[PDB]
């Protein structure tokens, strides 16, 4: 029912009890969830949701949650019954829970964890205590063709049975439509095929209170379970990682977006590691180890999504990992993984245990729900606002800075009207000034300035101009790290302009100022990522809750007003807040480039020449 | 948020006004009485915040003083 | 408007009148300035005028222009009045009718304004001043719930034409409920004190429609202000027009009555206040603010009753209604729509600020920033382009004639805009006629 | 070794 | 040019939001 | 003569140019812009003035998002 306001009058099915300001929660009938932070019962029913439901909204004061069948299949695998839920939730609800959500949570919980599948002998069984719901299983032509056949054809006979090792994923998405989602569950003191490792944790790891949290929630009575844990960069995800394989101690393999990641992994392994450099070996073209007695193993997607032939050695290295069966696999970079050729691998590597780190996991594309079941339910998500009080990370400060059109560029913006309008916003000579009036201020502030530009002439005019190193395509790598420790080290120059590539494809330097001039155009993930792992914690300006800076430079009455709006919108799910700059105090005293319009109408003229 | 306040202190020593009272002036204690109470009045007329205090300086002790005109 | 701006409207004979009672008298001078109440006590028992030039002495060089400010105001309201001193001098002394009425409220004497309740003794169904404050603001809620249009307030038939005579609700089709106008929505979000203090505006603008006296209302209603919240007063005495008027006040809620015949009425803080208009009540203990308001354009509304419903609606996307909260999303669309209803983003602003939950009270602001200039953008963006019909003059060939012409607009005041270097201009339609007929003018004696 | 098993639940408990 | 930078500085004044908040009337710089 | 009696619009040199790309590219149709003024102020007969207004509410329309 709605109301002629158009809200929905979910009043009548929620009787409201008297304990109101006791108790913080109020459970929507429609599955949402909402909690008031300023409540006493604050931490208790944050730890409540967080176990339960999804978080969708994390403002300063009122947060908005979800409950989805996935969220509650986590829930039980951690080992949380219906009770338990129902009267917690009860105690905490403002108003009575709704009977259909009371229903949806028990017919939910009622069948989660019933299907199981092994990984044994290269071989994936599926089992359960009901032979029942196997059976019945076997009228669906697609569980038909996903068993594995025999070599005349015939079908393989809690007895299990074996399942073709290409139709998992097909098994993954039938299953949810079988209602009987299967487990991810990993014997992890019961393993005999995979002994130990020679590998430790370093006494030099420390593991903050969010980050052990997410890995005892993992652990659910010690065994390990698949799924995705999201933490900001360089909160120790990576080292989260590493906690989680030396606790594991088998066999181990881990894949990278790019080269840099596969260093920075082997790196992050060596730092607070015991395994010896003889078992870590990186399968890449550059630098060749011997998979033999590679304990972990660190590649990247392409390296195994080469559809094409590889070289004769890594057809070899190939051949070993096929072979060999990983009691633990990590992927990084999670929101890359619905790609189908990234998708392929999973399917191509047989392993126990594969775990998720990412930054961000909205994909534009919303190709996230059978992400879901490709790896397994979101482990933990940590509270961005809460790590920033906590100084964990730094507690930035956001801005969206407008910056009016010249007549001629935008009565030339509005002739065109194809894609072809990128060139002329992105090259705005108000926003060229403003982005050199920010470069000047920060620099007479001494501060770490680093300058994206998607677009691959607008980065190449604007740093050439105000003669900054630039990093596009090319991106020779010996010269991209040359130019990266002039940055870290010289303090003469202290302004970096990145193309796309500052997204994923190299390590970026801890910085105190990030400018953004360009983007994708809609990437509410993609850029959103880049200023998480742009800006990363400082001592000095802890205290202060504005101790990072972020600029997103916008043209005014373009199209890139309203990607912005439609990209900030992530952010603003994680409480970040972006006051408008109109005008900039200070341009006018100090002087800046196309003071005259003469010489803007010959940038308009270059501009133009690329049509 | 002005609150004026003006305590008042009269000396009502029985002596002198008794010297001026056989004087037969035109001015006698009565008078005097009356000009404060207008006076405090009126600084009570002059706004809500003010505030008055009234004590009568005599030799004993120090006394705490405080139709068609207004209530208060 | 506040108080003092009406009556410095009023004819002397109003003046004259209201000043026959002592109440009106204390309520005039306590609204005066600091040096005006000095001045008025100083010239309370001069029975001789006051030579110009000697007043003007007594204050500083430096404060001569609040001290002509309040000269000015004092002489607007008819205070005192200039005489003429033999010789030809121009003395200053206080109106004897309105002196001799101040002295009586002051120094005594005279009769009082009303018999004391004790000659019917104890009321047998008293209240309290809880009961009455909740009373009032229940008959408020009462009469903006009937400007909402809800059926749930069923008032008085007089009461719609009193708002319809004020604009607030135009009855364009008889039998159907007025539509509330933009002036009506402005209203709408402004603070009760001043919602009332506009409304009594009206009332008084349209005094005479009633064929009630102007001056027995106001000294009533300064005697109200005066009068003590928490105790009852005497209704008999008072004229017909005067007990309909008392009445109006009552369906109003700012005076308590049991029965239209009942003698006592008690007079409520929003009646007390009322004079005051707007300021004066600068201890107003209003109702705690149920309104957060999130960084993400989210407000959330601890309240149940339809009233702050349709306030909040009024400028934001409702999502969800639960009993004891409401749950809404400040959008782009519902400010703009709401600015084009008539209210301004000022409006909004303050209401929320006004409505702040104790929480965001907390924060140093009290409301996020960014949401605040986000609104005022919204507002700017609606009105950015300028509109203006006129008349184009382009057609001069000679610079000397076009200052000339200009030049004699500006005289009439109906230049528009101007271009000397263009020598290009735009006229009002209605000052393009006499522009026009002077240039052909001009024309003719070359 | 802390990862043996942990749970909060007897943090939530009524007061 | 003085008169270019002239011309450049009022275009530039006429930038749309702020020419309302002028007619009307943190961070460190 | 030839003096003509319409409605003046002032805006911003964007929206002139934007006011300019209107009247030369017929995107309105048929040439209702006769003839500017000044520059930052327009001249436009009344008629289709509303409309024109529309086509800006459009535009600052489509520079920005919808919630």
């Amino acid at each position: 029912k709605v109301d002629e306001y158009g809200a929905k009058d979910y009043r009548l099915q929620m009787p409201l009890k008297d304990d109101h300001t006791s108790r913080p929660l109020w459970v929507a009938p429609d599955g949402h969830i909402f909690l008031e932070a300023f409540s006493p019962v604050y931490k208790y029913a944050q730890d409540f949701l967080v176990a339960i439901a999804e978080p969708v909204c994390r403002p300063t004061h009122v947060h908005e949650y979800k409950l989805t069948a996935y969220s509650l299949y986590a829930a039980v695998s951690v080992g949380l019954q219906t009770s338990d839920i129902t009267e917690y939730l009860r105690k905490l609800s403002k108003t009575g829970v709704p009977d259909g959500i009371m229903q949806f949570i028990k017919l939910c919980t009622v069948s989660y964890g019933k299907v199981k599948l092994v990984l044994k002998h290269n071989r994936y069984f599926v089992e359960s205590c009901h032979p029942d719901v196997i059976q019945h299983l076997l009228q669906d032509p697609v569980i038909r063709e996903c068993r594995l056949r025999n070599s005349e054809g015939e079908a393989t006979e809690t007895v299990s049975f074996e399942v073709k090792q290409e139709m998992i994923e097909e098994l993954q998405k039938r299953c949810i439509h079988l209602e009987y989602p299967l487990l991810a569950e990993y014997d992890f003191r019961n393993d005999s095929v995979n002994p130990d490792i020679n590998i430790d944790l370093k006494p030099t790891a420390v593991l903050r209170p969010y980050q052990e949290k997410s890995l005892r929630k993992m652990f659910g009575n010690g065994r390990a379970r698949s799924g995705v844990i999201v933490l900001p960069c360089g909160a120790g995800k990576s080292l989260v990682g590493v906690t989680a394989a030396c606790t594991v101690r088998k066999r181990c393999l881990v894949l990278g977006n790019s080269a840099v990641s596969v260093e920075q992994w082997k790196a992050q392994f060596k730092m607070w590691s015991t395994i010896d450099d003889s078992q870590i070996c990186r399968f890449t073209s550059d630098a060749k180890d011997k998979p033999i007695g590679c304990s972990v193993a660190i590649s990247t997607y392409s390296m195994l999504g080469h559809t094409t032939k590889r070289s004769w050695e890594a057809e070899r290295v190939m051949e070993w990992l096929k072979t060999q069966e990983w009691g633990l696999m990590i992927l990084d970079e999670v929101h890359t993984i619905p790609a189908k050729m990234f998708r392929r691998v999973l399917t191509i590597v047989q392993a126990h245990c594969k775990l998720g780190l990412t930054a961000t996991l909205v994909r534009e594309d919303d190709k996230i729900v059978d992400l879901n079941f490709l790896i397994g339910p979101k482990l933990y998500e940590a509270n961005w606002m809460e790590l920033q009080n906590n100084g964990y990370i730094a507690k930035v400060q956001c801005a969206e800075v407008w910056c009016p059109m010249s007549p001629e560029f935008y009565r030339e913006y509005v002739a065109i009207k194809t894609k072809k309008r990128i060139l002329l916003y992105t090259m705005n000579p108000n926003k060229f000034r403003a982005c050199q009036f920010l470069i000047k201020f920060h620099e007479r502030r001494n501060d770490k300035i680093i300058v994206f530009a998607d677009n691959v002439f607008a980065l190449k005019e604007y740093a050439i101009r105000l003669n900054k190193p630039y990093i596009y395509g090319p991106t020779s790598q010996g010269e991209r790290m040359q130019i990266l420790q002039n940055f870290k080290h010289n303090p003469k120059i202290n302004t970096i302009f990145i193309s796309k590539v500052g997204d994923t494809s190299f390590d970026l330097p801890e910085a105190n100022v990030l400018i953004q001039i360009s983007s994708h155009g809609g990437s509410r993930r993609q850029e959103a990522q880049r200023l998480g792992r742009v800006l990363r914690a400082k001592k000095g300006m802890v205290a202060e809750e504005y101790n990072a800076f972020f600029y997103s430079l916008v043209s005014q009455d373009t199209q890139e007003m309203a990607y912005s709006t439609k990209r900030q919108r992530f952010l603003v799910d994680q409480g970040y807040s972006f006051k408008v700059i109109t005008k900039l105090a200070g341009m006018e005293e100090e002087d800046l480039a196309f003071s005259t319009k003469e010489e803007q109408q010959q940038l308009l003229q270059k501009v133009l020449a690329a049509t | 948020d002005e609150l004026n306040l003006l305590v008042i202190v009269v000396d009502a020593n029985p002596i002198w006004w008794g010297k001026q009272a056989l004087k037969e002036s035109q001015f006698t204690l009565s008078k005097c009485i009356d000009a404060v109470m207008v006076l405090g009045n009126s600084h009570l007329f002059m706004n809500r915040s003010n505030k008055l205090a009234v004590i009568a300086s005599h030799i004993q002790e120090s006394r705490f003083l405080y139709d068609g005109k207004y209530e208060l | 408007r506040n108080l003092q701006e009406f009556l410095g409207g009023l004819s002397p004979g109003v003046l004259d009148r209201l000043y026959g009672h002592p109440a009106t008298c204390l309520a005039v001078f306590r609204e005066l300035p600091s040096l005006a109440k000095n001045w008025v006590m100083r010239m309370l028992f001069l029975e001789q005028p006051l030579p110009q030039a000697a007043v003007a002495l007594w204050v500083k060089k430096e404060f001569s222009k609040a001290q002509e400010e309040s000269t000015g105001l004092l002489s607007g309201l008819r205070i005192w009045h200039t005489q003429l001193l033999p010789g030809g001098l121009q003395g200053l002394i206080l109106n004897p009718i309105f002196r001799q009425n101040l002295r009586i409220a002051l120094l005594g004497g005279g009769k009082a304004w009303s018999d004391d309740t004790s000659q019917l003794g104890p009321d047998k169904h008293a209240r309290d001043v809880p009961s009455l404050d909740k009373y009032a603001e229940e008959r408020w809620e009462v009469v903006l719930h009937f400007m909402v249009g809800s059926p749930s307030a069923a008032v008085s038939q007089d009461l719609a034409q009193l708002l319809s005579q004020a604009g607030l609700m135009k009855s364009t089709e008889p039998g159907e409920p007025p539509c509330i106008t933009s002036a009506g929505f402005q209203f709408l979000l402004l603070d009760t004190p001043a919602q009332l203090w506009y409304f009594m505006l009206q009332y008084l603008q349209t005094a005479q429609s009633r064929g009630m006296d102007l001056v027995e209302i106001l000294s009533f209603l300064f005697q109200l202000s005066f009068s003590t919240l928490g105790k009852d007063y005497s209704v008999e005495g008072m004229s017909d027009s005067l007990l309909n008027f008392l009445q109006h006040l009552r369906e109003f809620g700012l005076v308590f009555q049991r029965k239209r015949k009942s003698r006592r009425y008690y007079p409520t803080r929003l009646a007390i206040n009322l004079s005051s208009g707007v300021s004066g009540a600068g201890g107003t203990v209003h109702q705690p603010g149920f309104i957060v308001v999130e960084t993400n354009y989210r407000l959330y509304a601890y309240t149940e009753s339809e009233l702050q419903i349709a306030l909040i609606a009024l400028f934001s996307e409702m999502l969800y209604r639960f009993p004891n909260m409401v749950v809404a999303q400040v959008t782009r669309e519902s400010v703009q729509q709401a600015i084009a209803s008539g209210i301004t983003a000022q409006q909004i602003i303050h209401f929320l600020r006004t409505r702040a939950h104790p929480v965001m009270l907390k924060q140093t602001p009290v409301l996020p920033p960014t949401i605040t200039d986000q609104i005022r953008l919204w507002e700017l963006e609606r009105d950015r382009l300028r509109f203006t019909e006129g008349v184009l003059y382009n057609q001069f060939l000679s610079q000397v004639d076009f200052e000339l012409l200009l030049a004699h607009a500006r005289e009439l005041g109906v230049l528009v805009f101007e271009n000397s270097a263009k020598r290009l201009m735009v006229v009002t339609p209605a000052g393009h006629s006499d522009v026009k007929r002077f240039w052909k003018r001009q024309k003719h004696s070359s | 070794r802390w990862e043996g098993g942990y749970e909060r639940t007897w943090e939530i408990l009524k007061e | 040019g003085t008169s270019s930078q002239a011309e450049a500085a009022r275009i530039l004044a006429a930038s749309w939001p702020q020419n309302r908040e002028d007619e009307e009337k943190l961070f460190p710089f | 003569v030839n003096v003509l009696k319409g409605v003046l619009i002032e805006c911003d040199p964007a929206m002139k140019q934007f006011l300019l790309y209107l009247d030369e590219s017929n995107a309105l149709g048929k040439k209702f812009i006769i003839q500017d003024i000044d520059d930052t102020h327009v001249f436009v007969i009344a008629e289709l003035v509303n409309v024109l207004q529309e086509r800006v509410g459009e535009l600052m329309d489509q520079n920005a998002f919808s919630l």
